[PDB]
């Protein structure tokens, strides 16, 4: 109905970006938030609150 | 390191609240009521906003027992939650094997789920069969084998009500470890609760005849 | 070369009787699913077992084995006393094993309100009461052997109340027990299927009492009714040492064998050890 | 009309993509595999635990189970710091506030109760009750001590405002029971997973669907924001997951594998984003790669389901609650 195709409407009304781009993002995010990660690297026993 | 006595104290009276709790909720009899929708539910409840509660003790005997008719939704997102109840209470209406496919044949079919459920393999349901004087008055006024047309009895109230009795018990399929209680039950009927304490001291002895080995 | 063999066949018996009470303890105690009643019951028994098969087991052993207790006096009058209390605490929480599912089966009422682990903690405080009222006496009041005490009144009166008293108690409350399952089976009885099942159901209660009572006979009678005949009769009929010994072990392989009949047996302990290893 | 206008999204999935994220993230060398061990264990609670949140401390947590019980622990120290009770026992959601004085729940009874935590008596009491869902209430979030976000099983997520008490904004649009929500880290939009395999994207101030993604299955049961803002990760009851992007408007990588047949139940993120943690019906936490789809590691089972689990906010530690009634903490 109109509320039904009003749900949809907006959709084709928005802006796509490349998934290149978006990878690019992703992994400038990681590699900028990839020191400061303790799951990814196993975290000094010091600083660790979890000792 | 008061701070840290403090939490433990907390931690200590919280698990001693959670112990006690968990006692007092280990020495009551859980039942779940169901019903396809005017099954008698609300004279169920009489005679004994998401979910109803009713806690009765009979005999020194405490049953609390849940109706989820006000819950409309998918089923299977929230009926596990009721696993591990003592049993459960299927309610439905005789009277509405004609009444429309049919009520009666929706009510076996929520049977039916609930009863071979994956999370209900080894729980007892103690099923109702209201209005039976309303069953009568329709069966004289109309053949049951509207609601069953494979059907060759006469419309009185014994091969009627048997034969109904019968096509709910057939749609148990764990007759290992689960057995249906059937009962009539009118506006009249008082022996309601005094049926729902037989079925559940029968299935609490039944499992712990299991639990020593002897059953 | 004949005194390794008896030595080595007696440390297999104590060593798997000491793995199996072994193991079902460490069952018990590594499981949050298996702290109920029951298996507490069952628990104390393996408990009470392993102290069996630990103490009294390796010295009954060495006496066997060494055909002369040359371990004192006072040590074998010690060693009998732990052995006659260790055994018939075994004994008697079996008989409390057999009441607590007299309870459960008889009182569903009881069994839901009243019941409680306080309910198992009274048992065994009962059980190892009269282990050790029936174990003291002997200490109140051939060097070369170690023996029980052989008067008539405390011998009549140690039986009556370690295997006598007991085997009746159990005899009764299984007893009803059976009749309360056989009923409950007939009440629960297409009609054939219906009928086979409970005919099923009949057969598996029918032997699950036979083997706790053949456990229960087949081990402690031979012990006990020599114990009751041989005092009053002590030249009239020989009692030779090999069939001596073989009665006395007989009579603590039920020690090894509980494990095996209330534990080994069991679906949650099953359950358990499958999920451990 | 609506079947029509939704061909050309259609065509433009395919048409903006012309490839996958495979392609472009095969150029970066995989991360060390973690071996992470149960540092805390949490005890306490009787049934089945159906949820839990970080609090924004890194530190407390709360917990609902279906014994009618909602505690609130300490897991630096193990102990417990409150244990609310419930009107109802059939609870099967709980939230954190980022501020920590409130904690929501909710479940069966079709109402959001909220319980403020910053009273001096001690004790705790609902500050406000919100029944205006016909459903059982799947999820709820916190935007702030005043604005919440709920999800319920009438097909229907309502923005509340708790001094008022009524759905100050409902957003509808799902076809089968919401079950998933999470919030944008600007709080500006947020998404939610329900049973038709959907996940949509709310704008919270105007509460219209700005975006829509039908990438799963089955029923979506659990849904998380990337760090960026610019992403989200989904899991269902399909065995698998799915991340999708709010700019290229695209799936752009689906965790799956052989060993993983039954159905997820939460999902969260890293610190970085780079590790997506995701707990299943066969007792198991599964470690992800957001950037190989790879795994990296799975962690010791509970002896039941794990049905919640929570990656804290500065990634120093994983809460995973399961229907055993044990939360493991792994670091
Ligand atoms: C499997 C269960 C029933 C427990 C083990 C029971 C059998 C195998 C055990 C119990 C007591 C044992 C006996 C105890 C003592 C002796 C005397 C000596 O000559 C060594 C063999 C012999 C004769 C043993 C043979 C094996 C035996 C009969
Ligand atoms: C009331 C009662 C009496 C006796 C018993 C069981 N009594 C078994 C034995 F009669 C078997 C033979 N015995 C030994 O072989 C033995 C010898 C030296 C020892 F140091 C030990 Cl420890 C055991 C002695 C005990 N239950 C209850």
């Amino acid at each position: 109905a109109r509320k039904l195709v009003e749900q949809l409407k907006m959709e084709a009304n928005i802006d796509r970006i490349k998934v290149s781009k978006a990878a690019a993002d992703l992994m400038a995010y990681c590699e900028a938030h990839a020191k400061e990660d303790p799951l990814l690297t196993p975290v000094p026993a010091s600083e660790n609150p979890f000792r | 390191s008061a701070e840290d006595k403090a939490a433990v104290e907390r931690s200590k009276m919280i698990d001693r609240n959670l112990r006690e709790d968990g006692e007092k909720a280990a020495r009551e009899v859980k039942l779940l009521l169901l019903g396809a929708g005017e099954s008698g539910k609300n004279t169920i409840v009489k005679q004994m906003t998401g979910i109803v509660e009713t806690h009765f003790t009979f005999k020194d005997l405490h049953f609390k027992m849940f109706d989820v008719g006000a819950q409309r939704s998918e089923r299977k997102k929230w009926i596990h939650c009721f696993e591990g109840v003592t049993a459960i209470i299927f309610c439905v209406a005789l009277s509405d094997y004609d009444l429309v496919m049919n009520r009666m044949h929706a009510s076996m079919k929520l049977f039916d789920s609930i009863c071979n459920n994956k999370w209900f393999t080894d729980t007892s349901i103690i099923l109702f069969l209201n209005k039976k004087d309303l069953f009568e008055e329709k069966i004289k006024k109309s053949p049951l084998t509207i609601c069953y047309p494979e059907y060759a009895g006469s419309n009185t109230y014994e091969e009627a009500a048997a034969y109904i009795q019968c096509q709910f018990e057939d749609l148990n399929k764990r007759k290992d470890t689960k057995e249906i209680y059937t009962h009539f039950t009118c506006s009249t009927d008082t022996k309601n609760v005094q049926f729902v304490f037989d079925a559940v001291t029968d299935v609490i002895i039944k499992n712990n005849l299991k639990d020593c080995g002897l059953f | 070369s004949y005194q390794v063999i008896t030595s080595l066949l007696l440390g297999t018996l104590i060593f798997c009787a000491v793995l199996g009470n072994a193991c079902v303890v460490a069952a018990i105690a590594l499981e949050r699913s298996l702290q109920n009643v029951a298996n507490y019951l069952i628990g104390s028994l393996a408990v009470t077992d392993l102290m069996v098969s630990v103490l009294v087991l390796p010295m009954a052993a060495l006496y066997q084995v060494l055909n002369k207790w040359t371990l004192g006096q006072v040590t074998c009058d010690l060693f009998i006393a732990l052995d006659v209390l260790c055994c018939t605490s075994s004994i008697w929480h079996l008989c409390a094993i057999a009441l607590d599912r007299y309870w459960a089966i008889t009182d569903p009422i009881d069994y839901v309100n009243k019941r409680t682990p306080r309910r198992a903690a009274a048992l065994i405080s009962l059980t190892w009461l009269i282990g050790f009222l029936i174990s003291i006496p002997p200490m109140l009041g051939d060097p070369d052997a170690c023996t029980i005490s052989k008067d008539h009144g405390y011998t009549i009166y140690s039986t009556f109340g370690a295997f006598y008293i007991p085997l009746l108690l159990m005899l009764v409350l299984y007893g009803r027990i059976f009749r309360a399952a056989r009923f409950r089976i007939r009440k629960t009885v297409n009609a054939e299927a219906k009928r086979k099942m409970a005919l099923a159901r009949e057969r598996k209660t029918v032997k699950t009492l036979g083997i706790i009572m053949g456990t229960f006979i087949l081990c402690w009678l031979p012990f006990f009714i020599v114990a009751l005949v041989l005092p009053f009769c002590e030249s009239s009929c020989h009692m030779p040492t090999l069939l001596g010994a073989i009665i006395n072990w007989l009579g603590y392989s039920n020690s090894l064998l509980n494990p095996v009949i209330y534990a080994y047996f069991n679906k949650d302990f099953q359950n358990a050890f499958k999920k451990i290893i | 009309e609506a079947e029509q206008l939704k061909n050309q999204i259609r065509d433009a999935r395919k048409a903006c993509a012309d490839a996958t994220l495979s392609q472009i993230t095969n150029n970066i060398d995989p991360v060390g595999r973690i071996q992470m061990r149960t540092r805390r264990t949490l005890r306490g609670h009787l049934a089945k635990i159906y949820a839990m949140h970080w609090g924004t401390d890194s530190r407390l947590l709360v917990s609902a189970s279906q014994d009618g019980k909602l505690i609130i622990w300490d897991s630096y120290t193990t102990n417990k710091v409150h244990a609310i009770p419930l009107r109802s026992s059939w609870v099967m959601t709980c939230a954190y506030a980022p501020s920590g004085n409130y904690v929501a729940c909710g479940g069966l009874d079709n109402i959001c109760s909220i319980y403020n935590l910053k009273t001096r008596e001690g004790n705790v009491r609902v500050s406000r009750e919100l029944a205006g869902h016909t459903g059982y209430l799947s999820c709820c979030r916190f935007l702030d001590d005043n604005q919440i976000v709920t999800s319920s099983g009438d097909t229907t997520c309502a923005l509340w405002d708790i001094e008022t008490g009524q759905q100050t904004t409902t957003f509808t649009g799902h076809t089968g029971d919401v079950m998933s929500l999470s919030l944008a880290p600007d709080t500006r939009l947020f998404v939610s997973g329900a049973c038709d395999a959907s996940a949509k994207l709310w704008d919270v101030r105007e509460g219209m669907c700005r975006q829509t993604f039908t990438g799963h299955e089955s029923d979506i049961n659990a849904i998380c924001f990337f760090p960026n803002g610019n992403a989200f990760a989904t899991g269902s009851d399909d065995a698998t997951c799915r991340l999708f992007d709010l700019r290229a408007d695209q799936e752009l990588m689906t965790y799956s594998h052989d060993n993983i047949i039954c159905g997820i139940t939460s999902v969260s993120f890293s610190k970085s984003g780079r590790l997506l943690l995701a707990g299943y019906d066969d007792f198991n936490c599964n470690v992800w790669d957001a950037l190989k789809a790879d795994r990296a590691g799975v962690l010791a089972g509970h002896d039941n389901r794990v049905s919640c689990l929570g990656v804290t906010d500065d990634g120093m530690a994983v809460a995973t609650g399961s229907w055993d009634s044990f939360l493991k903490i792994w670091n």
